[PDB]
């Protein structure tokens, strides 16, 4: 989508991005660890419950 | 979908199946062309009864 | 020879209707596809809702290019250009906010 879209639309511009979890504790230590990661490495938000 | 599939992710889930919803257009093209063969068999059925 | 002429004139009817058919413009086809190739959004399409009145003033403006494409930037089509050997003879691309 991001690919597609910053072509059409301000060249200084870059959207947020943001995505979710419910019942995160599904996850352990290393698989948060790994996310937060890949998250920071693509500048990315989590909300993770 | 992406915030439904976010919400309930993971490979356990109709994300999995659904993917080829998500991930892909819609073609317009072949809609029209089934369309249009549905046009030829009804003229078909017609001359036929 | 009566009914192959008559035949004739329903084959060109037919094949304009179709020219005349989808989606926006006249086809879904290189002119459609350069909206995704980059985000070429058709000309056409993109004065969808004209008034008929202006209809004749916005194709007489853009002439040929009446089924031009917008395009914010043509530098950018450039590293694809060499791939359009099917494409119409001569195309056209415009560079503004579709």
């Amino acid at each position: 989508w991001e690919e597609e879209s910053r072509r059409l639309r301000g060249k200084d511009i870059s959207p947020c991005r943001l995505l979710f979890l419910d019942q995160a504790a599904r996850l352990d230590a290393k698989s948060i660890a790994t996310l937060f990661e890949l998250c920071e490495r693509l500048q990315m938000q989590l909300i993770i419950a | 979908r992406l915030i439904e599939a976010s919400l309930y992710g993971g490979i356990s889930s109709a994300i999995t199946r659904s993917l080829r919803d998500y991930l892909l257009p819609e073609n317009s093209g072949v809609r029209k062309a089934f369309q249009d063969m549905e046009a030829a068999l009804r003229e078909n059925r017609i001359t036929l009864e | 020879v009566e009914r192959d002429e008559v035949a004739a004139q329903k084959r060109e009817l037919e094949k304009q209707i179709e020219r005349l058919s989808q989606p926006s413009g006249a086809e879904d086809s290189r002119m459609i596809a350069l909206a995704e190739r980059f985000g070429g959004v058709l000309l056409s399409e993109i004065y969808d809702d004209i008034t008929i009145d202006d209809a004749p003033y916005f194709s007489a403006l853009y002439g040929p290019a009446r089924h031009g494409i917008v395009v914010p930037d043509l530098s950018l089509v450039r590293p694809h250009l060499e791939t359009l050997e099917d494409c119409p003879e001569d195309l056209y691309l415009i560079e503004g906010d579709p």
